[PDB]
């Protein structure tokens, strides 16, 4: 689970603890790691194996099935075609990257930024960010308009950091938005961009 | 390419472990296996086919996973698995023998269709497992450049020859002297005739020579060597040298006289037997070398003596010959042998699906003129596509 | 011993199952017993050679373990994987190797070399692991003195030998009858030739018998039974029994007439068939007894009336024979057969290294003469011999 | 263009430098100029190919940058790098080989492909580096104007010539003076004949000259200088000069008498040399002047007096020679020699693609023709298709 | 072995870099580089030696490290590190030589020497760096198995070959027809004779040809053809093909005429030249056939009307002839050539320290022996031994 960080003694705190017999703390540094030393080259009991096999089977499935947070988004810089799903209306969906490069955001935020990104963002060139992300919806036609999309990423440059990324969707329904002064006028949806969150 | 070797073992092992009955706990670590492929793939589309009367099919990916509950299994948990389990068959078949058609001069050691090209990509990497099928075991081990090797029982290193050459002729053939023979799979049969019976003959002895030059070298070789060659013990009328008449050849078989048997690697002796008929080892080799003599018996009965008279008309012809079979033997390059499919699988997707000759391969993929010409890009082509023929037959014979 | 084998599966099940890409779940089970060893060797110190052409080499051991982290499996992991494999390797195949040469009379079963004597001792054995290898799976049995068993193609249970008897003879050799064969291998072919076609004899019907017996006893052969001998089909010129002179054969063929072959065990009949020709299953025997007559033909057309005349001279020489070829066999003792490379194997180490001729095997390891005089000793440093040469062909070939 | 050159230093330097165990520091310089390089690409798209047999590939860039694990590289930071390499390498090749066989009279000296003109764009200099590869070196140094120059072992400066010059000739031709020659590569020998041995020559001395107009000036030369033409020291049947008949020609060779070599530049001696002969130096020259003479002998012996008749017929032709040989020489203008293999992989990528023959360069690149017409825009073409080809072996061989 | 590479390289530039003077920062990235050797090193210990005339040394390792700290370089900074070097360099020195004289069968590929097999240990691999010598560039290529390639001046692929074929022939040798050669190097001569003159010949023209198969394919070969085979081209007395006489050749030569040279690969003219003599490039060919044939001269003077009778004796032997010079050319196989010194260190490291012969290399590493019988264990031997040659002479020549 790549958790390259607790692991250590973390685990092993606890676990002395439990047993109650001692009280940790005057237990030397080279003692609590040699302790881990040798725990990380055992089987596992079946019963505990057995179940992780199975988080991590579906944990894709988890993480894009939640209502919050999908994963990435992409930026064409190319008038794009909205699509349209039973579900969420009129929107601005992609079930899938493959054309465009992809940038591991978790990569880039932990080890700084070499500006890789600020170049391609700079001179515009197609590009994708892949991991799970904030959300935004919006129900204002006239803003598609505005291309706000195509806003929020500047940001970034300012210094590191990234977390503040909200991305944005279009919950366009014929319905809940008074902005509806669209399909009165002949015309086709020209998102700038989209979205991976796959549908539930 | 490994790639594809998975596939396979993922579904033997598959349609082998996975029954109605058996205890999960023996699959767990198999399920899983099978799973992580499925993901890689959904999402990815194939095809295959396009060229002489092979069919194009095409594919699409998008199946749903295993259950990992259930102490044991119950019938309706296999049927719903078999089913995904027939698309994937009937798959890689698709794809086996597209790859195993098209041959390339340049590269005919690397991938060629459209089907595997896409496979080495990286991203499908994520598949390997379990390489113990003897072939894929030997393709690794080569990819990385070391020692191969593999084994045959009855091995085809020697192509079709059957001739003969005169050393004494005339034109009413009435007295030659020379030898004939058969190479053939693994067999030699030669002899060595005489029709004087060396009467005028130095030590009344006639000295013999037979020298075989494999393609490739065979090594840890077993070997039957017995005297005489029942092939030209019997009468026969033979074709001239410039075909334009026929010879009688009438023998009389005679023990073959210091016979020596040379096992010779780059001109050097590695083996050599005198006078050893039964079973023999020759450990590393790529040239046998036959000499043996018809020696005059000094004593005759009356019988014997007037079958070699001391002039012409000579009637009875004193042969003496050899017989030497390789039952086995080890050799680093891929070869047809008596018990391997691979050829006649090779041979014959070729043959069902109408696959025109190509650049590399000869009309047919024959034997003979393959291990003739036995050049390094035939035999890349061949071993990719024995290998590719030994991942097949894992799941369709 | 055991030990030995082991190290073996260990590394090829490695070398095979562990690859760029797979899940650790699939070798979990194995990591873990593959590190047991790395332990147990690190510290101790070894040696190998010292004997004829065979180099000393000195090894010692100090490696790490191995991640059991990681959920899948990145290049990096595999190359410092191998590297540490090559070490083993090159260092089994020297192990064998040594303990391949040296025989020994008293003890000949045990182990011999310094490097594996230290094998057997009680500290290594804590690496034992999956037996399946059809040689070890004899090996144990045996030490539990059980019954035991291998399956052979075309065995190699007949010493050659290529003779003949002259049941009648006369010093002209012009009215002879007797039996000429050639067994070796699998395979026995045996004439029975009577010059005067059975003008004299009772019921005008010369009888013939031929008894071969085996060294070790077959169970559950497959044999070929053919009627007619090619090999004694042809004219010959063959040296008198004194080798004083030679004789003329001039055979002409009749079928065997009331064949009868008898398959015997401690000279019991356990099979027997009566002019049976194909295929015939000879179920548990030591001794085969094949017997066969020649019948004057009671009518003869002019032509074949002319080829026996009442009186000498006798010019055509009546024969009759039998082939017979055992193409498989199951033997509780090793041999060489067709398809097996242990022979072969054990042969060459022995000849590349130039090992001197030791107390126990023929020089060469002469197939007939081993099997000649097969002793309990030469039995036993066989079988060693030939277990190591197949845990060695399982990473060396 | 230079554009070009960094993108292989870059590789080579890269796919050199980063191996499985090197301390990052060491390559802390280097990786930036790398990454430098990927930005700038990603994005714009290329087209190669699209004449004659050469395939249009179309590439695009889409890679992501270099890690930094600390101190030394793991394995798996290879593999990950040389992937991306790899498909740098096979781009750069198609590259080459685009640019490679087109020509042009009016601006031959620049960029034609569509590949290299959109390089030459200002958004990529950005690359540039090291420049050490001898010929990049001296392409700066041209685009700036300055003093250029190579090195080459035995050039080709000599367009192949093979012919003679009669000075003094008859129908018969019994009585010639004249010389003959052969002008190839680096290589000048010439023989000077005269049938009557001077009889009625002035001082009984007949004098020879032979010269040698080089199409361009070669400096520091280092020349080897001997007596005698061992190429016309045996006899001959040569063709008249129309073509009618044939003439013979029987030498006896003598020394070459007052040779002198002068080496000329714009018709001023830069270098002479009399009767010296072994190494000697020829600093700058564009033309090579041999003048040599044939004395007849005052004193001689029997066997020599009658070799030399004072009347026809004059049955041995007296011949004096001189061979001369540049070793190594310096050229402000790109040569083939005997040791650089540009000439000859410009040639073979065309010829490999069925390149069809274009405005600039003779057929098949051939040299002879070549360098006996090399004008500006051959030449200027000449140096643009080496040097790529220079860039293009520091990779691909 | 890369191990092995860098631990030179590191020298040199160190050697090199390293002096009385200059400033840190342009060997900062360097000395890192160097300690974190001496680091890796000290604790270990090796041997070297013990074949032959080799003296067995025993090195072990305890150095300082390297002040990181000055600004600019003190000569007494030079001279303790210098101290330092002198005793790698003699190290390394003896680990060359030891594995230089080891060969092996089997696997000729790997490592011999109990020096190096412990330096292809994983715990050394900490030190690889800076691969740009042409030979270790293209070692590591190899083993990711992909396309290598070398450089040659007067390259060595013609095993020494002087020898004659008589065509038309008698007892008196005073009418012969046929060829004579001398194959060696990177060149070859050929003579076709005919002392008739054609003149009972078809169109009064005889037909000659030359094939020479190279053991290795050359590539972008630039090549030299000239007319005339000057070796050829005087008077002879041969001996017979039997050895039993000897024959007289006295030739007069004539030019070839419909010269027709063919580089063939795999049996496919790649390139074909007619009659032209000069540079000529042949881009891949593993044979070369010359054709070039003797027209006897429709019109003579008297003086060659008088060589060529219609009637012997033919005193005056026609005599046309090629000469071929492979000048350069590329090799995917290690070969000698005319430049480097890697044979020429190999076999003078043999012979100074009396290394006994082999199993791999023929007696002396004789060139025309090895190139003759050029198989794969030669190949991978001689690349070893070759590219560990190359590595020796960074600092050692
Ligand atoms: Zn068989
Ligand atoms: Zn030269």
């Amino acid at each position: 689970l790549n958790l390259y960080q607790k692991k250590m003694k973390a685990i092993v705190e606890d676990f002395l603890k439990r047993l109650h017999i001692f009280d940790v703390a005057r237990v030397p540094d080279d003692q609590m790691y040699r302790l881990r030393d040798r725990l990380r080259l055992l089987p596992v009991e079946v019963r505990r194996l057995d179940i992780f096999n199975l988080i991590l089977m579906n944990m894709d499935q988890i993480e894009r099935a939640s209502d919050k947070i999908a994963q990435g988004v992409i930026i064409a810089y190319r008038d794009m075609q909205l699509e349209r799903d039973e579900m969420y209306g009129y929107v601005n969906i992609a079930r899938n990257l493959d054309g465009f490069q992809q940038i591991n955001l978790e990569e880039l935020m932990r080890t700084g930024d070499y500006a890789q990104i600020t170049n391609m963002l700079l001179n515009n060139q197609p590009v994708a960010l892949v991991g799970a992300l904030p959300f935004v919806t919006d129900s204002s036609v006239i803003s598609l308009i505005a291309k706000l999309d195509a806003t929020v990423f500047a940001q970034i440059v300012k210094l590191r950091k990234v977390d503040t990324l909200k991305p944005i969707l279009y919950k366009i329904n014929s319905d809940s938005n008074d902005f509806y002064l669209v399909a009165n006028y002949d015309w086709v949806p020209t998102s700038t961009t989209k979205v991976y969150k796959q549908v539930p | 390419m490994d790639v594809l070797y998975s596939l396979s073992k993922t579904l033997k092992d598959a349609r082998d472990k996975i029954v109605e009955g058996t205890l999960y706990s023996n699959v767990s670590d198999l399920i899983q296996q099978f799973n992580q492929m499925i993901i890689t793939m959904n999402g990815n589309e194939f095809q295959t086919g396009g060229i002489g009367n092979l069919p194009i099919r095409n594919w699409n990916f998008d199946f749903g996973l295993l259950g990992t509950t259930l102490l044991n299994l119950d019938a309706n948990y296999v049927e719903t698995a078999r089913n995904t389990i027939d698309y994937f068959v009937d798959f890689v078949d698709n794809v086996c023998m597209d790859e195993m058609v098209r041959e390339s001069q340049r590269n005919g050691i690397a991938p060629q269709s459209d089907s595997l090209i896409k496979l080495s990509g990286i991203k499908f990497k994520r598949i390997n497992f379990d390489n113990s099928s003897e072939y894929i075991e030997n393709w690794n081990l080569q990819n990385r450049r070391q020692r191969t090797g593999f084994t045959f029982h009855k091995p085809n290193i020697f192509p079709y020859s059957a001739s003969f050459t005169l050393n004494r002729s005339q034109p009413a053939h009435d007295n030659l002297m020379g030898t004939m023979w058969l190479n053939a799979g693994s067999e030699i049969q030669v002899a060595g005739f005489d029709y004087s019976c060396a009467i005028n003959a130095p030590a009344n002895t006639q000295q013999f020579e037979h020298i075989v030059q494999l393609r490739r070298v065979l090594t840890t070789a077993t070997i039957t060597l017995l005297p005489d060659a029942e092939r030209f013990s019997f009468p026969r009328v033979i074709t001239s040298a410039d075909g334009a008449t026929t010879w009688y050849f009438n023998p009389v078989i005679l023990r073959p006289n210091n016979v020596e048997i040379e096992f010779l690697l780059n001109g050097q002796i590695i083996n050599t037997y005198q006078a050893r008929f039964g079973t023999i080892i020759a450990r590393n080799f790529d040239t046998i070398r036959l000499s043996f003599q018809l020696m005059r018996p000094p004593n005759m009965t009356p019988a014997v003596a007037a079958l070699f008279p001391n002039a012409q008309p000579f009637e009875h012809h004193a042969t003496v010959g050899l017989t030497l079979r390789i039952e086995s033997a080890v050799c680093e390059s891929v070869l047809a042998d008596a018990s391997e499919t691979m050829l006649a699988n090779v041979t014959s997707v070729r043959q069902e699906y109408a696959i025109p000759v190509g650049p590399v391969f000869p009309p047919g993929m024959n034997w003979t003129d393959l291990i003739t010409n036995y050049s390094p890009s035939r035999e890349d082509n061949l071993q990719r596509v024995f290998t590719v023929a030994s991942i097949r037959s894992m799941l369709v014979k």
